[PDB]
């Protein structure tokens, strides 16, 4: 199975330079060209470059020439993206891709590394039981967090049917926060652990919260 | 550099119905052109490339056609599953060049949603602080209108809502509003109700707790 | 000897005419009778790319096997230090078009050993000579090529 592994999330002042990864597993890390595309509100889609682990050989789109610099790790099959003098249009998810040697269009996506490029401070979150109270609702709020993104999973991913993790809301304080939320069986209640397991990896901030009636 | 330009930007669609998306280049990629579906969350899957060829897996109601500027992507029969966006690349010229996407989504019957209210938990009102959320739960159209009362008394500008991607299998939505207070003010209140307007209610539903 | 350009295809007709490689008589898999009629390919002077590690790329039929033999001649001869790449000849991966020749062995995907694909115009001339009977310079990372069943 071709799996693309990149790093987490980063937040980075604007003018600071930010370096991200992107494992390739299940095949020969020589045998492709990988891609690096970069996804804003801004410019939706764009193509970056691409690197050839088996010469070393890159080619820049021109607009990152002087932004971007690609290398790899032929040892730990590591592809890795350098931005430097970054603004705030740096902010973007930005993916690593790989072709199948039939033009340069990509079978194989990483999941995407969101770089946020801003002044402000990392904060992880305050995450608070929503108490429940045929079906019963029950949650996790994640309260004044800095930045995006946050995971949550709830029993470590033991439960996924019915559950709506929220969009974040930009607080007037220029925190975020969200919520999470499962329906349940009423009957389950008394018997069954609800736990949602929040990650924020800007701030190194992992919670637990079990969530009781 | 290749311009792409892709039309519509925006589609609602029903089950079993027809999508049809263009993608024009400003010079012509002969038949180097690619289609891309992001789902919700996800990166993007490759659906079709050399203009017309499915990628192995892809379902028969995906095809596209077209050399030179002018490629279209059709969804024969369009399923709940599909809601994406769509995207064109091409990568005749250096360097490749991406639409701006499409986005599809999915027109289904109403459905009412189901109400939920949570008050504050006691770890946060130690904070000085008191959300109270009121969830929408399953509901279809997205269109809804959350009203928070406090003893009876019509509140603005202390809410924000949320509302979640559309859901891949029924196609509903879900919508959370966040009602924030301080403490103190909070403790001067009594009756918490979040008042629920919508195409598949007959009348206002109300969910509320006395603190 | 010019370079084919960019999308050019020699002879100047579809690949599955009777002037070209001729039909499409159907999908060859590894269970079939049909697939003993193939030969893999230990040319030495052949690199196989085999990404999929099942040997599938060296398959390919008798006639197949003849041009692929003789190009793999004319590439040594073109470049000094540089030999024949195939990405793909027989395929069960269905990563072709609907009806591949691949799927029934008569098509390589070919690129020079260095992967320079400023050579790949004159290595799809190179296959021509070689006589392949449909040349393609389908994509800028690979020339396509195939042959009249037996
Ligand atoms: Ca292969
Ligand atoms: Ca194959
Ligand atoms: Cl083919
Ligand atoms: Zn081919």
């Amino acid at each position: 199975q071709v799996q693309l592994q990149q790093s987490g999330p980063e937040l980075v002042r604007p003018g600071v330079s930010v370096k991200i990864s992107c494992k390739g597993s299940g095949y020969t890390f020589i045998d492709e060209a990988l891609h690096w595309v970069k996804q804003s509100h801004a410019e939706s889609l764009e193509w970056i470059g691409v690197i050839r682990p088996y010469s070393g050989e890159t080619n820049y789109n021109q607009k990152f020439k002087d932004k971007a610099t690609m290398t790899v790790d032929i040892s730990s099959s590591t592809a890795y993206l350098e931005l430097a003098r970054l603004t705030s249009e740096d902010s973007a998810i930005y993916y690593c891709a790989r072709d199948w040697e039939a033009g340069d269009f990509f079978d194989y996506w990483g999941q995407g590394t969101l770089v946020t490029v801003s002044s402000a401070s990392t904060k992880g979150p305050s995450v608070f039981p929503l108490a429940p109270s045929g079906t019963a609702a029950l949650g996790c709020l994640v309260k004044d967090y800095f930045p995006e993104p946050v995971t949550v999973s709830w029993n470590s991913g033991a439960l996924t049917s019915g559950v709506h993790t929220f969009p974040a809301v930009l607080q007037s304080s220029g925190l975020y926060s969200l919520s999470s939320v499962v329906t349940v069986p009423s009957s389950s209640l008394g018997t069954q652990t609800y736990i949602c397991n929040v990650n924020h990896k800007p701030s190194n901030t992992k919670v637990d919260k079990k969530v009781e009636p | 550099d290749i311009v792409m330009t892709q039309t519509p930007k925006f589609l609602l669609v029903s089950a079993g119905d027809k999508v049809t998306i263009t993608c024009k280049a400003s010079q012509s990629v002969s038949n180097d052109l690619t289609w891309y579906q992001q789902k919700p969350g996800q990166s993007p899957k490759l659906l079709i490339y050399y203009a017309s060829n499915r990628y192995t897996g892809v379902p028969d109601r995906f095809t596209g056609s077209g050399y030179g500027t002018d490629f279209t992507f059709t969804i024969s029969t369009v399923q709940a599953e599909d809601l994406a966006v769509y995207f064109c690349q091409q990568d005749y010229g250096s360097p490749p060049t991406f639409g701006g996407g499409t986005k599809v989504e999915i027109k289904r019957t109403v459905a009412a949603p189901s109400v939920f209210i949570f008050p504050p938990s006691d770890e946060q009102l130690k904070s000085g602080t008191a959300s109270v959320v009121c969830l929408l739960n399953n509901f279809y159209p997205r269109e809804a209108k959350v009203q928070w009362k406090v003893d009876n008394a019509l509140q603005s500008g202390n809410s924000q809502e949320s509302v979640t991607e559309q859901d891949s299998k029924d196609s509903t939505y879900s919508l959370s509003s966040t009602l924030t207070l301080s403490k103190a003010d909070y403790e001067k209140h009594k009756v918490y109700a979040c008042e629920v307007t919508h195409q598949g209610l007959s009348s206002p539903v109300t969910k509320s707790f006395n603190r | 000897l010019t370079p084919l350009a960019y999308k050019q295809f020699i002879p100047n007709v579809a690949e599955k005419t009777l002037g070209a490689s001729g039909r499409y008589e159907g999908k060859i898999s590894r269970n079939s009778e049909r697939f003993k009629e193939l030969t893999p390919n230990y040319n030495p002077d052949i690199i196989f790319k085999d990404e999929e590690n099942t040997g599938a790329d060296r398959l390919m039929t008798q006639r197949c096997k003849d041009k692929l033999n003789a190009l793999a001649i004319s590439v040594m001869n073109q470049w000094p230090g540089v030999k024949l790449r195939v990405t793909e000849g027989w395929d069960e991966d269905g990563h072709h078009s609907e009806e591949s020749l691949h799927y029934e062995g008569r098509a390589v995907d070919i690129t020079t050993s260095d992967r320079d694909r400023s050579k790949y115009g004159m290595l799809a001339r190179l296959a021509v000579e070689a006589g392949f009977d449909w040349v393609y310079y389908e994509s800028k990372a690979h020339i396509h090529c195939s042959v009249k069943a037996e």
